[PDB]
């Protein structure tokens, strides 16, 4: 049980792909030729949606998820830390949940009772994380997963942007296909100009209308750190 | 050829043919559950002594092949429906099982059993333990599922049950002993696999054999058959990938099962061979000459 | 060394046949595979 | 480039399952795979012709 | 919600695609048969209906 008064409007700024954004078709091996695939890809120097906080501006929205979205995200610091995925984001649809966080990685997906205001909480004072809220209830469950051990740094960096983690969500033949990507970049606007390959992580068998998508933020306390993620839509 | 190369992962675990096929419990058709399969040896003997299936049809492979094949991301479904909705369960097919509760996908690789249980779904007075969905906006998509449980309107608004035109979505399944063949209860299981495009680690009971190479042998690399010579690559396999292409459409490189090595696949025969002769009337010797 | 004059050996010299070898043994086409050549990819399916 | 094409015409699913055999005939039995490799043969003569 | 069909199939049209498509001089015949002589209700069978 959380929420925030005071308010931001959101940016919504719009920018230019650079031919980026393509992954592996299928799983087979090809080395030396030229291969013509027709599939849903992000169209070349296509609109993509920017959303920036640190300036006060904590927007977490929902977002439309129609034929699977584009999601790049740069950030010196872990500020996003996941997604959820649903129809309805209410206690009357299912909806899957993707949470990074520390120590496993958790997917889960049963009737969550969201708080309509995603949250993870961790103070700059002594940079560990404290227990926060996304859920209240769970209702009847349909899956389950939890990854094995790690730590990510929680400290604040005063640099630029250091990273870009791209990933690519497709839901077809009730199938939720990931594709996961990593560069590193150093600037503090827009997307990085370049070319990058996503390769296959993630085949989950959830049966699901997935039509909406929410991003999962860092808090760091009213207020947080610089992170800007861009969302493209895919087109076949 | 002259020797026979089938090489087969290391799988030494029979397939769970009890906790499915055989569960105390089975989820409504509104409701239906999924199984992720790994690590076996399916071998369907063992379903012979226990287990009769009234309906075993299914597309997408070859029910003679079942045993030599080796299948790739295998799950399972099950759920309860009667004698009349058996049917509808099927590529391209309509009613009120395959539109609002389970849609089959228009192409399918899997296989559909199902079998009849009257003795253990059924009593003397009203089971009324199972639910299905025939009152949806819409049609559900290709392998998906709707467990809401909210009041319907032909108009969409939210409204109360007792209202007019509000009615509940999901009605009991009446199941009694005296009934005929028709609204008996049965159980239903559908499995679906993908086979010769991703690295498995569950098909059938294959005895694998030794390598041979550089000799023209007949191979059998995780269902993949053919004639050809092995030979030792350089290539660089990514953990997510198994077999490879040419830019003409044929095998050339394919990861060992056991031993992860990558083997390189050529064709035996190669060549050009020309016969010359005098002519039949003069003799019958001729000369070859390979090119 | 060759038996053609400079004006014919110049002609040949413009033109960049493909070099089909006319002996193209199974041992060049079983290794240096990375390389992909064509023709060894021409005579694997019978066309010489 | 007229034997380049021929090779690269090798690829091509003349209305069957798939362009590479030792796949139809692994997954179907002799007389559902028959089908297809009659569409195949018919296909590459006709590329030969 | 009143009627369940043994069996519904049928032939010159998709099952799927009879929400969409309009036809034309309809007409329906009915009678009563008994179990084994429901499957020579087909294009080209034999018996005695
Ligand atoms: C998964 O969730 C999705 C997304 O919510 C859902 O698809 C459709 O959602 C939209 C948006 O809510 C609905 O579409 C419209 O909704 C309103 C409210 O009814 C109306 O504008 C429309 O309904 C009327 O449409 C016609 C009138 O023009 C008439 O047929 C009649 O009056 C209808 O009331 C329209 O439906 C929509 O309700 C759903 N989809 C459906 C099929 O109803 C979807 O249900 C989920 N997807 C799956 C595959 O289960
Ligand atoms: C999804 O969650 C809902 C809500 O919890 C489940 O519905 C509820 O299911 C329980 C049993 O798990 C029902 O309780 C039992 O119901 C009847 C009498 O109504 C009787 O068998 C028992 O005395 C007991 O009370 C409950 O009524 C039912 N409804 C509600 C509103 O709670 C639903 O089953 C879940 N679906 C799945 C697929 O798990
Ligand atoms: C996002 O795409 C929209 C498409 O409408 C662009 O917005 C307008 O596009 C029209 C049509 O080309 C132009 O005439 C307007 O000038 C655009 N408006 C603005 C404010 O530029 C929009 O530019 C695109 N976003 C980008 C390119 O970042
Ligand atoms: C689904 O979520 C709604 C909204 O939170 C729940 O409604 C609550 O119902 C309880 C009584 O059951 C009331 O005391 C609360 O005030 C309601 N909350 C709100 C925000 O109005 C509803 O119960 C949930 N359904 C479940 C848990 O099955
Ligand atoms: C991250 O999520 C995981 C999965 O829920 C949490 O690990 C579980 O913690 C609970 C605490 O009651 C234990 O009962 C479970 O056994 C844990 N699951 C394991 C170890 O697989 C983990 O605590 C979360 N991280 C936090 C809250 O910092
Ligand atoms: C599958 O089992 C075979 C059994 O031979 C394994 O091959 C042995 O692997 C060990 C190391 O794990 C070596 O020390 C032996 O020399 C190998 N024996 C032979 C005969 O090659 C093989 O590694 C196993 N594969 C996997 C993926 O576990
Ligand atoms: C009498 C009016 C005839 C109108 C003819 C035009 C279209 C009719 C087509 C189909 C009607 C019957 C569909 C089968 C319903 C199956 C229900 C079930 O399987 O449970
Ligand atoms: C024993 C003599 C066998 C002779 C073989 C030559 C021809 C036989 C062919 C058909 C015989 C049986 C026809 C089926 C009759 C169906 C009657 C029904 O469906 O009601
Ligand atoms: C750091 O500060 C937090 C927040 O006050 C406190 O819970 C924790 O005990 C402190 N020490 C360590 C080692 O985390
Ligand atoms: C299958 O179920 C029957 C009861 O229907 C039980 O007696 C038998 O032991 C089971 N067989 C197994 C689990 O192999
Ligand atoms: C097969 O079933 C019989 C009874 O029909 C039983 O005695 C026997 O043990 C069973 N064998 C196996 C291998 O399950
Ligand atoms: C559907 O059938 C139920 C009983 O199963 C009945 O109460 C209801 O009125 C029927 N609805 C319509 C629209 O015919």
């Amino acid at each position: 049980c959380l929420d925030f008064d005071d308010r931001t409007p959101p940016a919504n700024t719009q920018f230019l792909s650079s031919h980026r954004g393509v992954y592996y078709p299928d799983d087979i091996f090809r080395s030396n030729v030229l291969h013509l695939v027709q599939d849903h890809f992000l169209p070349f120097d296509s609109n993509v949606t920017r959303f920036i906080t640190f300036g006060l501006n904590f927007d977490n929205p929902i977002i439309p998820f129609k034929d699977g979205i584009y999601f790049a995200a740069t950030e010196k610091s872990n500020v996003i830390r996941g997604w959820v995925f649903g129809s309805t984001m209410n206690n009357k649809s299912q909806s899957v949940i993707i949470m990074n966080n520390s120590t496993n990685l958790v997917i889960r997906a049963c009737n969550f009772e969201l708080c309509d205001n995603p949250f993870f909480v961790v103070l700059k004072s002594n940079n560990t994380q404290i227990p926060s809220y996304i859920f209240n209830n769970a209702f009847n469950c349909t899956f389950e997963y939890v990854s094995k051990d790690f730590n990510l740094d929680l400290g604040e960096k005063p640099g630029n942007f250091k990273d870009l983690r791209e990933f690519v969500f497709r839901n077809k033949d009730g199938f939720l296909h990931v594709y996961s990507g990593y560069q590193p970049i150093s600037a503090a606007s827009g997307l990085p100009t370049g070319f990058n390959a996503l390769k296959p992580i993630f085949k989950l068998p959830l049966g699901i209308n997935i039509t909406n998508f929410r991003t999962l933020l860092t808090a760091f306390p009213w207020g947080t750190s610089a992170a800007a993620y861009f969302v493209g839509y895919l087109k076949p | 050829p002259s020797k026979e190369v089938v090489r087969f992962p290391n799988i030494t675990n029979l397939c769970p043919f009890g906790e499915v096929f055989n569960a105390t419990t089975f989820p409504s058709v509104y409701a239906w559950e999924r199984k992720r399969i790994s690590n076996c040896v399916a071998d369907y003997s063992v379903l012979y002594n226990s287990t009769s299936f009234s309906t075993f049809k299914c597309y997408g492979v070859s029910a003679t092949k079942l045993n030599d094949l080796c299948f790739s991301n295998v799950y399972a479904d099950s759920f309860v429906v009667k004698g009349d909705d058996v049917r509808q369960i099927a590529p391209g097919q309509t009613g009120v099982i395959a539109d609002y509760n389970y849609k089959l996908p228009d192409d399918f690789t899997g296989c559909v059993l199902a079998w009849n249980t009257r003795n253990i779904d059924a009593t003397q007075t009203g089971n009324y333990n199972y639910k299905y969905r025939s009152l949806r906006h819409g049609k559900l998509r290709p392998f998906e599922r709707d467990i809401s449980n909210v009041p319907f309107s032909p108009d969409g608004k939210p409204c109360t049950p007792p209202a007019f035109n509000c009615y509940w979505p999901l009605n009991d399944y009446g199941f009694y002993i005296t009934n005929g063949i028709g609204y008996q209860p049965y159980r239903v299981v559908v499995l679906s696999f993908e086979l010769l495009n991703a690295p498995a680690t569950v098909c059938g009971p294959k005895l694998s054999t030794d390598l041979i190479k550089n000799q023209c042998v007949n191979f059998n690399f995780n269902g993949l058959t053919g004639t050809g010579v092995l030979t030792p690559s350089s290539k660089r396999f990514q953990p997510f990938q198994q077999f490879g292409r040419d830019v003409s459409d044929f095998t050339d490189s394919v990861r060992d099962p056991k031993t992860s090595e990558i083997l390189d696949i050529s064709p035996c025969s190669f060549g050009g061979v020309s016969v010359i002769t005098p002519g039949t009337n003069t003799s019958s010797e001729v000369a070859v000459l390979y090119q | 060394p060759t038996k053609r004059s400079f004006i014919e050996d110049l002609l040949f010299n413009k033109v960049t046949l493909a070099d089909a070898g006319f002996m193209k043994q199974y041992g060049e086409c079983l290794g240096d595979i990375n390389a992909r050549d064509l023709i060894c990819a021409q005579k694997f399916n019978g066309l010489t | 480039q007229a034997l380049n094409t021929l090779v690269k015409q090798l690829s091509s699913n003349f209305g069957a399952i798939s362009s590479v055999l030792n796949d139809i005939l692994s997954r179907l039995d002799k007389v559902e795979a028959e089908v297809q490799i009659d569409r195949l043969i018919t296909g590459r003569l006709q590329s030969l012709q």
